[PDB]
RNA sequence: GUUUAUUAAAAACACAGCACUGUGCAAACACGAAAGUGGACGUAUACGGUGUGACGCCUGCCCGGUGCCGGAAGGUUAAUU
RNA sequence: UGAUUCAUGACUGGGGUGAAGUCGUAACAAGGUAACCGUAGGGGAACCUGCGGUUGGAUC
RNA sequence: GUCUCGUAGAGGGGGGUAGAAUUCCAGGUGUAGCGGUGAAAUGCGUAGAGAUCUGGAGGAAUACCGGUGGCGAAGGCGGCCCCCUGGACGAAGACUGACGCUCAGGUGCGAAAGCGUGGGGAGCAAACAGGAUUAGAUACCCUGGUAGUCCACGCCGUAAACGAUGUCGACUUGGAGGUUGUGCCCUUGAGGCGUGGCUUCCGGAGCUAACGCGUUAAGUCGACCGCCUGGGGAGUACGGCCGCA
């Protein structure tokens, strides 16, 4: 119920789905939308559109505390990563910063094996 | 070192000594001596109290030194010695003073070594500290759970505890069953870990050799009659019921600690 | 990639300028050449196919150069 | 000689993620390229210089 | 292994003069000094197989500059096992 | 008789100690028949990512000619005492005097 | 090795070895209205309980039932009020 | 009292040949999960799976 | 073959340390999904998951540099720092004086898996369980998951352990590169002229059944060793030796 105004939208953008986080500048989240969540499941849920929908989704959560300034934080590879972004924008925040998160292992462990399609 | 006996006799077959070409062969150091004499377990009631008690050989008691509070006077180690009383080795320390006492061997300690007691001692095996000046992160033995009470944790040979976290008056330390336990950073502890660590490789080899250490033969409940055990009974070899001890209690899994005056000390119990 | 949105920066060509700086990272091909684990055999295998196939090509092409069609 | 301490120099041959450049982007010879990875990995060390960006 | 000092009062000790670093005692001297060395970063480097392949090859190198030199002056060759303490 | 370049940096809360803990190891490696070729003080320096938290760091760089076991009672020193954050102890081919890049 | 003193000496009991499990020390546990005592002037490489029974090669599937261990959002529920 | 050699033995192990009956389809094309080597575990069967290795892999 | 000066190098053994990331634990914000696939389901989540922030524990591996790049007898070796230590190469000399090459038997080293004892265990993952697919599916796919992978010591002694090419030496047209030394010259630098070591690709003569090899030979010769003699049975049986198996 306490305005913000200066906000953080994390965008966790995977092969599968992408879920899109609004918090303050300390990391406490205010709101959240997912694409599988937007009335999207299998393969139109890994999409950009799914992607864009819940950003929207997630704006329309957040409008409550007036949020005017977002930066942005992309970690993944998946295809909602600049479609959530344009919606973002589109919403009407100013998009002040964005930077990719994507975590990279120094080496790190050992990963799943490959796929014998 | 382990050393396999051959198999000259089948008593001897399986047998594995461990034999220490450093321990005194003399006799031990007269004033530090007390006599033992053995219970059978028995209280004073004269009853068992606790089963497979008796007989074994005659045991001295070597007075040794669990508090380490000669502060600032340096000790030089004259020769290590085997303590019947314990699994660790012992040493027979001089002070400068001339003053002479026993105390637990640690891991690569040998004779013509230096110790030092107090709080402005080196970061050396075999020194002793408060735990408030020593590093977070060392290993140590013969850890103080009351300042100046004397060591009471890792004792046994080859064992010892981390100081894993210091946060105000109190330290975090992992012990060997693996609890996370709170103590007052004021108790003493000495570095390094306690010796003899080959101690578990041994193997007796025969019955007898177990009876030379003081323990009398274990009687299964299921080899008993009803009227003496809960497990007894049956025509033939017969079980049917949940494991007890001979008093009834579960004895596969049920836990009996309860204490709740010493919870607050247990930062994580062992599992 | 911190691309920081100057003033008077369309949010277009801030979006574009983002996309080239993770493109130059090249933080999508590391993540998807870390999704499953490549034998040791398996990663020289393919990195030695890849040098056979670039000199071969740079042979073809110096050889293509000089002829007509 | 490359010196772990010459940050300036050093800044060079890093990208803005802190990446060690190619040598075939710097056109620096491969006896040099390995000193300076050295003396790189020693300023991370040091904190004169970080390992990634998001610092 | 062998620093330059003890290099060189080996090859005074056991040669003709300084800058007889070639005969075949001052050879032999010299391996067995480094021989002699390693054999405590033996003791303590166990698996050092690599490092060990170095030093055989110094025994067999002085396996065989020793049987030359009994084979060609035996009084030279009793001579150096004795000073430098050799079962053959 | 090997050289060495020392570089350790000391808590920032501690920035008064510095000249005390620098004649101390200078007096240990003198001590020894050792000798200091090159002493800077860089001061407090950004840290380029955070340290136990830290921001900052007071850095000091010695290139010094000493004994082996002098130079490990050196390190077993800088392990010991809380000030020090981090060390680093690398071997030089020949004595280094001339000024660092940082002076 | 032990055993039914006095019809059973054995394939029974024990046994070194193995496993599960309890136990952070004023230990668990046991004798005891209690004070205390044994465990132990021991301290997890230690001590108790249980099963198996040198050694070799081994020890597969089932947690629905009974027990033990963990959980605590909900339902039900004692004295009390 | 041993050694060695020949013959023989309920039962049992795999092998070859013939013939094609039952069960699948492992390999040859990228053989439809690239194949193969050593090893280990599993499976009516060809085989499958893990770990390292090879190209005597198609496409790129 | 020895000595002197120097050079490059993931060569080996021991110890310490750094940052990223995964998992787990605790707390803050927050709310209905998460995760997974070709599509699903099993699984996880209102007992508050997933997401995000903070703190802690722990194990394993070292992004970028990085390269038909380097080192090593082969097997193999990759963050940084220290300690111990093996080999190679180059320039001028000095020294010894055939001290050499090869090697049955012997001995040593020898990936991964596996074995023994004691530790450790994050991630991965034989076996195993469930969900799918299918005619079936003891698989391929999904959700989990134990040995094992890690450490110490010992055993095992095998791999398409491959260049499917034994070691040593001499000789025989060329081109373009990589890497690492060193000499001389100039207008002094991505400079020019040489001379060594190792290495990649192409190709001449010659060789080869052909494919191809081609001064790093599969060309021309010498020294010594190992090995083959139609396919299957079979690298199997029996016997010996070795091994805990
Ligand atoms: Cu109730
Ligand atoms: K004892
Ligand atoms: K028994
Ligand atoms: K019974
Ligand atoms: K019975
Ligand atoms: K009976
Ligand atoms: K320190
Ligand atoms: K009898
Ligand atoms: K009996
Ligand atoms: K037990
Ligand atoms: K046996
Ligand atoms: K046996
Ligand atoms: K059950
Ligand atoms: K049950
Ligand atoms: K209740
Ligand atoms: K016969
Ligand atoms: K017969
Ligand atoms: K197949
Ligand atoms: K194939
Ligand atoms: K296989
Ligand atoms: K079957
Ligand atoms: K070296
Ligand atoms: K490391
Ligand atoms: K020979
Ligand atoms: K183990
Ligand atoms: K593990
Ligand atoms: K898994
Ligand atoms: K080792
Ligand atoms: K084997
Ligand atoms: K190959
Ligand atoms: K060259
Ligand atoms: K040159
Ligand atoms: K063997
Ligand atoms: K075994
Ligand atoms: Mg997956
Ligand atoms: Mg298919
Ligand atoms: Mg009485
Ligand atoms: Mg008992
Ligand atoms: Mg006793
Ligand atoms: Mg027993
Ligand atoms: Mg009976
Ligand atoms: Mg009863
Ligand atoms: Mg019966
Ligand atoms: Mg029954
Ligand atoms: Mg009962
Ligand atoms: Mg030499
Ligand atoms: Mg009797
Ligand atoms: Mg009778
Ligand atoms: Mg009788
Ligand atoms: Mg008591
Ligand atoms: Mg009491
Ligand atoms: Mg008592
Ligand atoms: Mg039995
Ligand atoms: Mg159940
Ligand atoms: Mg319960
Ligand atoms: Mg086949
Ligand atoms: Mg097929
Ligand atoms: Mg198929
Ligand atoms: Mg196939
Ligand atoms: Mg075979
Ligand atoms: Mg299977
Ligand atoms: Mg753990
Ligand atoms: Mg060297
Ligand atoms: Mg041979
Ligand atoms: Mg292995
Ligand atoms: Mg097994
Ligand atoms: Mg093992
Ligand atoms: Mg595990
Ligand atoms: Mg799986
Ligand atoms: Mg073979
Ligand atoms: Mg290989
Ligand atoms: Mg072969
Ligand atoms: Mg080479
Ligand atoms: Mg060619
Ligand atoms: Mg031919
Ligand atoms: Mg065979």
């Amino acid at each position: 119920r306490k305005q913000v105004s200066d906000g953080v939208a994390h965008i966790h953008a995977s092969f599968n789905n992408t879920i899109v986080t609004i918090t303050d500048r300390q990391g406490n989240a205010l709101g959240w939308a997912t694409a599988g969540g937007s009335g999207f499941r299998g393969s139109r849920k890994s999409t950009p559109f799914a992607a864009q929908v819940a950003a929207e989704r997630c704006a329309d959560a957040v409008k409550e505390y007036g949020i005017k300034n977002l930066e942005v934080m992309v970690k993944g590879p998946g295809p909602g990563r600049e479609s959530t972004i344009r919606a973002l924008n589109a919403a009407g925040f100013r998009i002040t910063n964005i930077t990719d998160v994507t975590p990279i292992p120094h080496x790190g462990c050992r990963p799943p094996k490959k796929r014998r399609v | 070192a382990v050393v396999k006996c051959k198999p000259t006799s089948p008593g001897r077959r399986h047998v594995v000594k461990v034999v220490n070409p450093e321990l005194h062969k003399g006799k031990p150091f007269a004033p530090l001596l007390e006599k033992n004499s053995k219970s059978g377990g028995r209280n004073n009631n004269g009853r068992i109290t606790t089963r497979h008690i008796g007989g074994g050989h005659k045991q001295a008691y070597r007075i040794v030194d669990f508090k380490r509070n000669k502060d600032g006077i340096p000790a030089v180690v004259e020769r290590l010695e085997y303590d019947p009383n314990r699994s660790a080795n012992i040493a027979l320390v001089l002070y400068k003073d001339g003053e002479r006492r026993y105390i637990l061997a640690p891991k690569g300690l040998k004779a013509g070594d230096q110790i030092q007691s107090g709080v402005d001692a080196a970061i050396k095996p075999g020194n002793t500290l408060p735990m408030r000046n020593i590093p977070v992160g060392s290993t140590v033995h013969n850890v103080e759970m009351k300042p100046g009470k004397g060591g009471q944790l890792a004792r046994s040979a080859g064992t010892y505890v981390q100081i894993v976290a210091r946060d105000g008056a109190y330290v975090t330390l992992r012990l060997r069953s693996g609890e996370m336990r709170k103590v007052e950073a004021d108790c003493r502890a000495t570095l390094g870990e306690v010796g003899n660590a080959e101690h578990m490789l041994r193997v007796l080899g025969k019955a007898g050799a177990a009876r030379w250490r003081g323990v009398r033969p274990t009687v299964r409940g299921t080899a008993m009659n009803p009227v003496d055990h809960p497990h007894g009974g049956g025509e033939g070899r017969n079980f049917g019921k949940h494991p007890v001890t001979p008093w009834g209690v579960q004895t596969k899994g049920k836990k009996t600690r309860s204490n709740k005056r010493t919870d607050k000390f247990i930062v994580r119990r062992r599992s | 990639p911190v691309i920081k949105v100057r003033e008077n920066e369309p949010f277009d060509v801030a979006l574009r300028r983002f996309k080239r700086s993770c493109e130059k990272a090249g933080v999508l091909a590391e993540v998807r050449r870390r999704e499953f684990y490549e034998k040791p055999t398996t990663e020289r295998k393919r990195a030695k196919a890849s040098a056979v196939k670039r000199h071969a090509k740079k042979l073809a092409r110096e050889n293509a150069r000089r002829t007509r069609l | 000689e490359i010196d772990y301490k010459d940050i300036a120099t050093l800044k060079n041959y890093i990208t803005e993620s802190g990446k060690i450049v190619p040598s075939r982007i710097t056109g620096t010879r491969a006896k040099y390229q390995r000193q300076l990875a050295r003396a790189i990995k020693r300023a991370r060390y040091l904190s004169l210089l970080p390992y990634t960006d998001r610092h | 292994s062998l620093s330059t000092e003890a290099t060189a009062k080996i090859v005074s000790e056991f040669g003709r003069d300084a800058n007889d670093t070639g005969s075949t005692e001052v050879q032999v001297a010299l391996l067995t000094a480094q021989i002699n060395h390693l054999q405590g970063h033996f003791a303590e480097h166990k698996k050092d197989h690599h490092s060990r392949r170095g030093l055989l090859r110094m025994v067999s190198q002085r396996r065989k500059l020793l049987d030359y030199l009994k084979r060609k002056d035996v009084a030279r060759y009793t001579q150096l096992i004795e000073r430098l303490g050799l079962r053959r | 008789m090997r050289h060495y370049e020392i570089v350790f940096m000391v808590h920032p809360d501690q920035s008064e100690q510095v000249p005390g803990m620098i004649e101390r190891y200078t007096a240990a490696i003198t001590g020894a028949e050792g000798k200091i070729h090159r002493l800077e003080d860089w001061g407090r320096r950004q840290l380029a990512y955070p340290i136990n938290k830290l921001h900052k760091a007071h850095y000091v760089l010695m290139n010094v000619e000493a004994p082996q076991e002098v130079i490990d009672e050196l390190e077993t020193t800088f392990r010991f005492n809380d000030a020090v954050i981090r060390s680093m102890v690398m071997r030089t081919k020949h004595a280094v005097t001339e000024a660092s890049p940082m002076v």
